[PDB]
């Protein structure tokens, strides 16, 4: 069991370096050595992977060096990212050697050599590195061929392919630190926030939102987030369509009352002018009367437990602006008449 | 409405002739479908003081329940609207000097020295000295 530390961190190490250019030093013995090492992971992986408590600690050493890196300073080294990349670290390794232009010449050839010997153990029992190596170009090369040849972004992003996907890399590396419990989601979810592209980012997260449970505290986890820092939220509901927002609020309700706060704070920085017969706003970024009509013709265009609900949020907010019943008044009345 | 007193359903009446003046036009013969007012009811003349008006009585009502923001607006529009009334300059006027007094009223102070009845119908004349106050001039030397 301790055994298997020693060998994996120093492994670890060898990788985290691997794709660093300091590669003068490396010989044959060394790739002789990192692949024999793989090849033993590969085994641990197979033989003793499944339902261990050897499992559980392999994960925490993994998780553990995962937040004690980072993603922050002195580099943020990806790594092999979790309990099935001990599976296929070998071809992490050999992948990133290739990348590495200070590879000198002669462990280049006997790599390649003992990567792709040839058809000379074409009766190989395992499945040897040459074969998954295959494999990855053929999917590698497939995916391409259906993104420009039938791929099209679905717009109800939930019934996409790479954001539902992008979402389930999520889920995964928050059920993890979740059992971790060494640093709150809140932390990692904070630093995301500044370091990645924010439209692409909120997508990912609405559509997290709505995929059904995989072993839904995800989800919970990210609501909590969410109601607890406002200023993401106020580009959220800003950033998306209008369908991804109503079935936010059916699934979570604990969205219903803030969302709907939002509205009521941008119909009331509008005025009417009477020349053009048509609500606007002061400002050029006011979320237009286009726009905040559609949003609350489909928050009604919902559920019964909601609709009831948002319904009577206008009703409330009418009579606190006069009960005009006559359009050019009341932003609301206008709303509520405006939805027959 | 405003005789019997009733800031609702009399600003309903403002608002929704001020509505029949903008969504729609008068100018409109496409057809000769009928029997017409040929002179009363055509008059550019006819609709920028109509205008003026149902604008000046609304910005009352408003500052009756105290919204010099909404009044404002609507004194405001009458006047980019129809300069010559002069009513329209009295109401914006009395309306800066409780709020925002010098810069706005001077500049619109030389703006009337700068512009200084053709067929108005009756039934407007009248209303519009109906309304109109009495220390107008009176206000506009100070």
């Amino acid at each position: 069991m301790e055994s298997l530390l020693q060998h994996l961190d120093r492994f670890s190490e060898l990788l985290a370096v691997s794709s660093t250019t300091y590669v003068s030093t490396w010989d044959p013995a060394t790739v002789r050595r990192a692949l024999q090492w793989a090849r033993y992971l590969r085994h641990i992986h197979r033989r003793f992977g499944r339902h261990g408590p050897i499992r559980t600690a392999l994960e925490r050493r993994l998780h553990n060096q995962w937040r004690q890196e980072g993603g922050f300073g002195r580099g943020p080294v990806p790594g092999l990212a979790n309990f099935q990349a001990l599976g296929h670290c070998d071809v992490l390794l050999s992948l990133r050697l290739l990348e590495n232009r200070a590879l000198g010449d002669a462990a280049r050839y006997h790599l390649v050599q003992q990567l792709f010997p040839g058809p000379g153990v074409r009766d190989a029992d395992e499945e040897t590195l040459q074969e998954s190596l295959a494999r990855l170009a053929r999917r590698r090369s497939a995916v391409h061929m259906l993104r420009f040849n039938g791929y099209r972004e679905n717009p109800n992003l939930q019934e996409d392919s790479l954001m539902k996907t992008q979402a389930e890399l999520l889920l995964e590396r928050l059920q993890e630190v979740g059992k971790a419990e060494a640093e709150r989601p809140a932390r990692f979810l904070s630093s995301l926030w500044e370091r990645l592209p924010q439209n692409n980012f909120l997508k990912v997260i609405a559509v997290a939102l709505l995929q059904p449970p995989l072993s839904g505290e995800g989800s919970q986890v990210l609501v909590h987030w969410l109601l607890g820092n406002s200023e993401v939220f106020a580009a959220f509901c800003r950033a998306l369509p209008a369908g991804l927002l109503t079935l936010v609020t059916s699934r979570h309700p604990a969205l219903s009352p803030v969302y709907l706060g939002l509205l009521t704070d941008w119909g009331q920085r509008l005025h009417y002018d009477l020349q053009k017969g048509i609500w606007v706003g002061t400002e050029s970024q006011d979320v237009p009367w286009e726009e905040l009509h559609n949003r609350f013709q489909s928050l009604c265009q919902a559920p019964p437990p909601l609709k009831d609900k948002v319904l009577t949020a206008l009703e409330t907010c009418k009579a606190q602006d006069g009960d005009f019943e006559v359009p050019g008044l009341s932003i609301w009345t206008d709303l509520l008449l405006a939805l027959r | 409405w405003v005789q019997l007193g009733a800031q609702k359903v009399a600003i309903s009446e403002f608002s929704r002739c001020l509505e029949l003046l903008f969504r729609a036009t008068p100018e409109e013969k496409e057809q000769g479908a009928a029997f017409n007012c040929e002179q009363g009811c055509k008059s550019d003349a006819a609709l920028q003081q109509l205008r003026a008006a149902a604008l000046i009585s609304r910005g009352l009502e408003w500052v009756a329940s105290g919204q010099d923001t909404k009044a404002l607006q609507d004194f405001l529009l009458s006047v980019q609207m129809c300069p010559g009334n002069r009513d329209t300059y009295f109401h914006l006027l009395q309306t800066l000097k409780r709020l925002d007094r010098r810069d706005e009223a001077t500049a619109l102070w030389w703006r009337l020295e700068a512009q200084t009845l053709w067929s108005l119908p009756l039934y407007l004349e009248s209303y519009l000295s109906w309304i109109r106050p009495s220390d107008r001039d009176a206000f506009l030397e100070e």
